């Protein structure tokens, strides 16, 4: 919670999704991504049940 | 001879004149324009003195008894959230066509002509909604608090209300001197006594009342009371001059065709039915909200100044994806700020006509 | 002389703070963000020797 926000490589599109309307700017901040578990048995393992 | 050089090939130049004989006079707006102020904030803040400190006198060596002071309050109007919209559709393929086939310079800029007649109708509407504008922002009281809602409409409405946050009930100095007939709302004849009693009550309120006091007291009138009541009364215009014939003004003379012991009377046909508005044009202003920070890369928004024969009106390319249309829009937001409502407006509402 | 300076007109300055401490810890994002693969294509194919 204290260290620098540390610019990522997951680029997020801030699209100025304006309109013909001259009163609203209507910005968008959209990003699409997928988490690719290469080698599902290697990429993730779970200890599903833990009391806390 | 005639058969050669036929009608179709005889494209005869016409005089570059439009004959826009609509709205020669924007009295109320014209008075308040050239003293409108555009500000970057949407609300109007100002200070209204409400009470004055009572004074007291000690002897040369008398006790320093503390004394009551005045009371100023923050009047806070708002440039409203409803424009006076006027959108029109042109199309590129007739803007460019008219830039080449337009005989009159007015037609040669059809968007220019559209925005010019839009200015005319728009300032006419502004004028109509500077007197009878509730301030409810519902496309007829567009957003403006006008003069019947800044002040009241009846004598009672001068009290029993609020304006710019300050309540007229708790602060009589925040009221107006709206006064009419003996029996209210009955349209009596406006004798000389009624007008002089209005002016005298305006003196007793500390408000500017003489013709010229370097504060521009003016009479708004329906161009009907001024001609059919104020002209038979008070006689001619020369016998209603000031003590010495001080030249009237530069920004006030155009709208004035009569004086009342000085005290220019501005005759607006758009001023409502039989009624009269002793206004203090220096204590009245029109404020507008300046959205100058609007997509500098976009060339959509322009803010050309409004003409009423400075107040800006936004001209916007409200254009869809459609590439052969423009769909311009002219929108202006005004608030009729009435500083010191006891000074700014007074009404003699109850005239015949 | 408190009447002559009503709170309505007296507009006080601000610390200019915007106390903004919301949960922003993203170690799941923090891990495997320095190497987010920005493809020019929409699908991610690879081989898995399964048997």
């Amino acid at each position: 919670t204290g260290d620098t926000p540390s610019e990522s490589t997951l680029w997020v599109r801030l699209a100025d999704v304006s309109d013909e309307h001259p009163d609203l700017l209507k910005f968008e901040l959209s990003v699409a991504l997928q988490l690719v578990a290469f080698d599902l048995i290697d990429s993730i393992s779970v200890i599903r049940d833990i009391t806390q | 001879l005639t058969n050669l050089t036929p009608t179709e090939l005889l494209a005869n130049k016409a005089v570059d004149y439009l004959a826009n004989s609509f709205l020669v006079e924007t009295p109320m707006l014209g008075l308040l324009a050239n003293r409108v102020i555009n500000q970057k904030q949407k609300a109007i803040e100002w200070g209204a003195k409400v009470a004055q400190g009572v004074v007291g006198g000690r002897t040369r060596t008398g006790a320093l008894a503390n004394d009551t002071q005045g009371t100023i309050k923050g009047a806070s109007l708002s440039v409203p959230d409803y424009y006076i919209k006027h959108q029109f559709d042109v199309g590129k393929d007739e803007i460019v066509n008219s830039d080449a086939t337009g005989k009159i310079s007015a037609v040669r800029d059809p968007v220019g002509t559209a925005i010019a007649d839009a200015f005319d109708v728009l300032s006419k509407k502004i004028n109509s909604v500077l007197y009878t504008a509730s301030g409810v922002a519902d496309a007829t009281n567009y957003g403006i608090f006008g003069l019947d809602a800044a002040a009241g409409t009846t004598v009672a409405n001068s009290a029993t209300g609020t304006y710019a946050g300050i309540s007229k009930v708790t602060f009589p100095r925040w009221r107006s001197i709206i006064q009419g007939g003996a029996v209210p709302g009955t349209n009596e004849a406006l004798t000389i006594a009624r007008m002089t009693a209005m002016l005298r009550a305006r003196r007793t309120a500390g408000v500017t009342y003489k013709g010229n006091q370097n504060q521009r007291l003016v009479i708004l009138t329906s161009d009907n009371i001024e001609n059919d009541v104020l002209r038979p009364l008070y006689g001619t215009v020369v016998d209603n001059q000031n003590v010495d014939f001080t030249r009237l003004d530069k920004d006030l003379l155009p709208y004035v065709n009569y004086m009342v012991k000085g005290i220019p009377v501005v005759s607006d046909i758009d001023c409502p039915a039989n009624k009269m508005y002793l206004l203090n044009l220096d204590k009245l202003a029109i404020y507008s909200f300046d959205q100058s920070d609007a997509d500098q890369s976009n060339g959509k928004i322009t803010y050309i100044p409004l003409r009423y024969v400075t107040l800006w009106v936004r001209l916007a390319d409200v254009s869809d994806e459609h590439p052969d249309l423009l769909k311009f829009e002219l929108s202006v937001a005004l608030q009729l700020v009435a500083f010191d409502l006891i000074d700014s407006i007074s009404v003699i509402r109850d005239i015949t006509q």
